[PDB]
């Protein structure tokens, strides 16, 4: 936060902070952050942090087979809670470099 | 032996002599066309004649997921999903409409119901429509798919958790969680399998429907 | 009945055919110039040509040889072996 | 009452009579449970599709069956499609348009098989049925 | 059964039925004496800021014994005049469309599977 | 193609099942079978030339359905 966010996109962070993390320290990260098993996709860990929030809601999708509840979190929603995960303590002290 | 649950009659003030014409009627009918034994499980390929064309030909092969009716009005359901699309067809079996049925795979499921299938992930209701009949030896048990099936998000078309629908064969602990069991379970009703005026046994009357039967051939 | 094969009437009947062809005129069309690069005709053009000669002369012609078949000058001493011409 | 019967020969005589543009008819097999004979038949204006769709019903009407069922033209109010359905023969009226959007012929003779079909693709939902951006 | 503010499915190769969009088409008006809309019925659609006429084609109600019964809603788009706006219809109709009262012809032509 | 004579063949044997029409209109049948063969041809990659021979092939059966 030291320099403008409008830099980086927000999503684009969230990968490099995956490498940093798993660099370092991975087991507790799983630990704070809800993972079901260790992995290095952002989508799972967006998955992840959406569904312990509960800000996702169900959404139907009509198909020849019927009618399905796809649930459609707030994928901007979950964009941000990342800068406070990493600047709160709860993370653990990683350095990204 | 088996007999074919139309035959069996509802409780009911109907006098016996309705169901003894009722009865000639469908044995009648079973002589031009023969009925095969099937099960709610079973596949079935039914052949009929389609009345908004001029008398060409219609088969439709799918699961079997219920049976019901008594007498002549006695029917079936089939399902199955082609190309991408659920497709439900109700059959009456004494209808002349109907050419012939074969049993193209007789078997039996957990329950004696499957309208659940449609909550069900779409690949368990989705059968071939090109399959070979594949048959077994004729003084064998009748065999049991003991197939449990994965489901699709909560919001079912019936409330399948709750104990009145005694679901054997569907995979509970992989959508529902602990709590929502135990939630269900307040719906149980234990006295009701020791209700012993509610039973009702067909022993003697499904005996004089084979007296009839063993009488018409 | 036995129509006189005489080289010269084949390549006569050969060309008549060439120029009842929409794709190819007169002009640019010869005795020696092939279909496919001189008279600049597609592969499936040439399937037509051949039909041409099929029913002409009332003798089948084969897939198999039907595809090396690209010029005039073949085709008259392919239909040659019909009937043996000398001169 | 008693000579010609409507069947295929009769039907396209008849229509070629008022100068149809193109003339297809199409075999249709007993497992596709619609018709015996599909047939297209383009044609030269709007008014002009009238005036055989008209012919057609009208002729049909005097060598009708009595207990052969009567016959509904349909689209009237339309520009460039008109259709008329008998027992067992099927016809359409089309400006050469209509002819080169619906392709007709091609989704009959080959079934599953043709171009139109292959473009689109059917849609499935996501498994866990989660959705990402 | 489709009535007004039931959500429709459009089973056509057309443009603007096949179209990503934020909304499901949503059925304005059923074209009946009473409300209620069965198979071969036409209905308004409000799809992508427009209304268009469609024609129901299969329903989760269930109909008459032999007449077969859907899981989805399924509708196509067509013209005031009648022409069906797509070309081809993947999804299998009811052979029960023919017999039936209307300007059916048509969409019998352009579809593929009857059932 | 997956063959080059398979496409030639085909071209070919459609065109003779075109002498045999009785009811359509052969001048056009001829016409519709040619532009077809044109158009869609002369760009293709090694996959999608599987998939349109065999819709040809289909054509040629007249199975599902055959113009007369
Ligand atoms: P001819 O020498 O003009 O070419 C033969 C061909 C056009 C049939 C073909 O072999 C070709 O050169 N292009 C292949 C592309 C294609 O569509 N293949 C035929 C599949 S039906
Ligand atoms: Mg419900």
């Amino acid at each position: 936060g030291t320099v403008l966010d409008h830099l980086v996109g927000e999503e684009t962070m969230a990968d490099y902070l995956l490498y940093t993390l798993n660099k370092h320290q991975r087991f507790g990260y799983v630990q704070h952050y809800g993972l079901g098993s260790a992995c290095d996709n952002v989508e799972r860990v967006l998955k992840s942090v959406a569904v312990k929030l509960g800000k996702t809601q169900k959404v139907k999708v009509l198909t020849g087979t019927g009618n399905v509840n796809i649930i459609q979190p707030n994928y901007p929603a979950a964009a941000r809670d990342f800068l406070q995960t990493f600047r709160r303590g709860l993370l653990g002290s990683v350095m990204l470099d | 032996r088996f007999l074919s649950p139309e035959f069996i009659p509802r409780r009911g003030r109907t006098d016996p002599l309705k169901f003894q014409i009722e009865r000639k009627d469908m044995l009648e009918r079973r002589k031009v066309l023969h009925i095969p034994e099937f099960y709610v499980g079973s596949i079935l390929r039914v052949t009929t004649a389609d009345p908004y064309a001029s008398g060409k030909i219609s088969q439709f092969l799918g699961i079997c997921i219920q049976r019901s009716g008594r007498g002549l009005g006695a029917t079936f359901i089939l399902r199955n999903v082609i190309e991408g699309q659920g497709v439900e067809i109700c059959f009456e079996l004494y209808n002349p409409r109907v050419q012939e049925i074969q049993v193209v795979k007789l078997e039996k499921r957990l329950d004696d119901s499957l309208l659940y299938l449609r909550d069900a992930l779409p690949e368990y209701s989705t059968f071939d429509v090109n399959m070979k009949p594949v048959v077994q030896e004729p003084n064998q048990k009748v065999p049991v798919n003991e197939l449990k099936v994965k489901m699709k998000p909560k919001p079912w078309s019936k409330r399948w958790e709750r104990p009145n629908f005694n679901i054997k064969g569907i995979r509970f602990d992989l959508c529902l969680t602990e709590q929502q069991m135990k939630e269900a379970q307040k719906w149980n009703q234990p006295w009701l399998e020791f209700d012993m005026m509610r039973e009702y046994d067909t022993s003697k009357i499904e005996a004089a429907i084979w007296k009839e039967i063993e009488a018409s051939k | 009945d036995m129509p006189p094969l005489t080289l010269e009437g084949i390549q006569d009947r050969v060309l008549y055919v060439l120029k009842l062809y929409d794709k190819i005129d007169p002009e640019k069309l010869s005795v020696n110039s092939h279909f496919m690069k001189d008279l600049g005709l597609d592969s499936l053009d040439q399937v037509e040509i051949i039909m041409a000669m099929e029913d002409e002369f009332g003798f089948e012609i084969p897939d198999i040889d039907a595809e090396k078949l690209m010029c005039p000058q073949e085709i008259v001493d392919y239909i040659a072996d019909k009937k043996d011409v000398y001169e | 009452h008693t000579g010609p019967k409507f069947d295929i020969d009769m039907m396209v005589s008849l229509l070629r009579q008022e100068n149809a543009r193109d003339i297809c008819v199409i075999q249709v097999p007993p497992e596709m449970r619609y018709t015996d004979y599909f047939v297209i038949v383009s044609g030269t204006s709007t008014r002009h599709l009238h005036a055989m769709a008209f012919y057609v019903v009208k002729m049909y009407k005097h060598l009708k069956c009595k207990r052969d069922p009567h016959v509904k033209i349909e689209g009237k109010d339309t520009d460039d499609w008109l259709c008329v359905d008998f027992g067992s023969m099927v016809i359409h009226l089309m400006l050469p348009e209509t002819r080169e959007i619906y392709e007709l012929e091609k989704l009959w003779t080959l079934r599953s098989y043709d171009d139109q079909l292959a473009q689109i693709a059917p849609e499935t939902v996501p498994e866990d049925f989660i959705l990402g951006i | 059964a489709i009535q007004k503010m039931t959500r429709v499915r459009v089973v056509d190769n057309s443009a603007l039925g096949n179209s990503p969009y934020h909304r499901a088409p949503r059925c304005i008006h059923v074209y009946k004496k009473n409300g209620v809309g069965k198979v071969g019925d036409q209905i308004l659609l409000a799809i992508k800021g427009q209304k268009k006429k469609a024609l129901i084609v299969g329903h989760c109600m269930p109909g008459p014994r032999m007449t077969p019964r859907f899981d989805s809603n399924n509708v196509v788009l067509i013209e005031d005049n009648g022409n069906p706006v797509g070309t081809r219809i993947k999804t299998p109709i009811p052979t029960s469309l023919r017999k039936r009262e209307g300007e059916y012809s048509k969409v019998l032509a352009i579809a593929q599977n009857f059932v | 193609p997956w063959s080059r004579e398979a496409v030639l063949s085909l071209y070919r044997a459609l065109l003779r099942q075109g002498r045999q029409l009785r009811y359509t209109d052969r001048d056009f049948y001829f016409a519709s079978i040619r532009r077809e063969f044109r158009k869609n041809q002369k760009l293709e990659d090694a996959e999608a030339r599987e998939r349109q021979l065999e819709k040809g092939l289909v054509f040629l059966n007249g199975k599902l359905g055959r113009i007369i």
